[PDB]
């Protein structure tokens, strides 16, 4: 299962961002990583944005899992 | 590099891997629910003494 | 929070400073850089007196 | 109590202003380098030919 | 005799000089080893600056 | 095992001083003792 998580970021670092391959990520799969905000996070051209923060939006749901059991606060319904 | 300019220059491509971690650990955790390793006060006491003691 | 009993982080700190002592090890550096710049031209200087006291 | 967790989400919307310069200074950053290599490239072999 | 053959080494060497120059780079993004042999690397503690 | 030989020119080097986590470990050893000794008289 090594040679399984290992090909997980080696595919996903050159697809997101950059790696005959190296100016495949001159153009970047930005334009691909792009649409998922609105548009506004547009300065990823050479300081890429959704390379980095899918990473820290992906560290951020992680913990929110480990949280939940302790902050509970929820009735016997749901909120607004 | 400047101040030292001695044959002390060797320990100081060590000091810039320390500058990166903290420099890194201490900006990840502004974020929603994350969380720091250097909030405890257990690894600080072992990043002082192993360095501190290396200097004298 | 106070927190306690400090068996746990420390021993997980120094396998870090395995990672990072691989990483910017590999750093290219532009003073390194140009400290080659000057090794590639007075060897073929002298190298044109080879030829002028292999003829004078 | 997470309404801090858009202002932390609201000031780095803010740095993709100064991000959009940043590109520049990445642009930037490197072509001195690359160009500090083209220099070697191009005074060797000058050097060299005319001294032949 | 000699002299005129001992400037065509300096000419042939300056000739083998060149073409390994351009040995190195095949294109801007080419390699960081084919770099590696003009500009130079050493042996540790060299570069002090 | 060759996260070893990059790096071990730069270990006898350095780890003569550097390598002294012997105190670290000390000061360790007791830290554990004494919060097991208050919770041994609670």
């Amino acid at each position: 299962a090594s040679v399984v998580p290992l090909k997980d970021r080696r595919l996903l670092e050159v697809k997101l961002g950059e790696l005959d391959f190296t100016p495949s990520g001159i153009a970047g799969a930005f334009q691909r990583g792009y649409y998922r905000y609105y548009n506004k996070y547009v300065n990823v051209k050479k300081g890429s944005v959704a390379g980095l923060s899918m990473v820290l939006a992906a560290y951020v749901v992680f913990n929110y899992c480990r949280s939940y059991k302790e902050l509970k606060h929820e009735r016997l319904r749901k909120y607004h | 590099m400047a101040i030292h300019n001695q044959k002390g220059q060797t320990w100081s491509l060590m000091l810039m891997s320390l500058i990166m971690f903290i420099g890194s650990t201490n900006i990840l955790g502004l974020l929603p629910h994350s969380f720091t390793p250097t909030t405890q006060l257990s690894m600080n006491l072992g990043m002082a003494i192993p360095l501190w003691s290396a200097t004298v | 929070d106070t927190s306690t009993w400090f068996i746990t982080i420390t021993s997980m700190i120094m396998t870090l400073f395995i990672l990072f002592q691989l990483k910017i090890s590999n750093y290219s550096y532009p003073a390194s850089p140009e400290s080659i710049e000057l090794k590639t031209q007075k060897h073929s200087t002298p190298w044109e007196m080879k030829w002028t006291k292999i003829y004078l | 109590e997470t309404f801090s967790a858009i202002s932390t989400i609201g000031v780095l919307v803010y740095i993709v202003k100064k991000y959009g310069a940043s590109i520049g200074a990445f642009a930037d950053k490197l072509n001195e380098q690359k160009i500090a290599q083209l220099e070697e490239v191009k005074q060797a072999s000058i050097k060299q030919i005319q001294d032949a | 005799a000699e002299f005129l053959s001992l400037s065509k080494a300096r000419i042939e060497a300056y000739e083998k000089e060149l073409e390994k120059m351009k040995n190195i780079i095949p294109f801007d993004q080419m390699t960081i080893e084919d770099l590696n042999e003009v500009f130079p690397e050493t042996k540790l503690d060299k570069k002090k600056y | 095992q060759f996260q070893f030989t990059g790096i071990k020119k730069y270990f006898n080097s350095y780890t003569l001083t550097g390598r002294m986590n012997c105190v670290l470990a000390t000061y360790g050893g007791i830290a554990l003792l004494v919060l097991y000794f208050k919770l041994r008289s609670k």
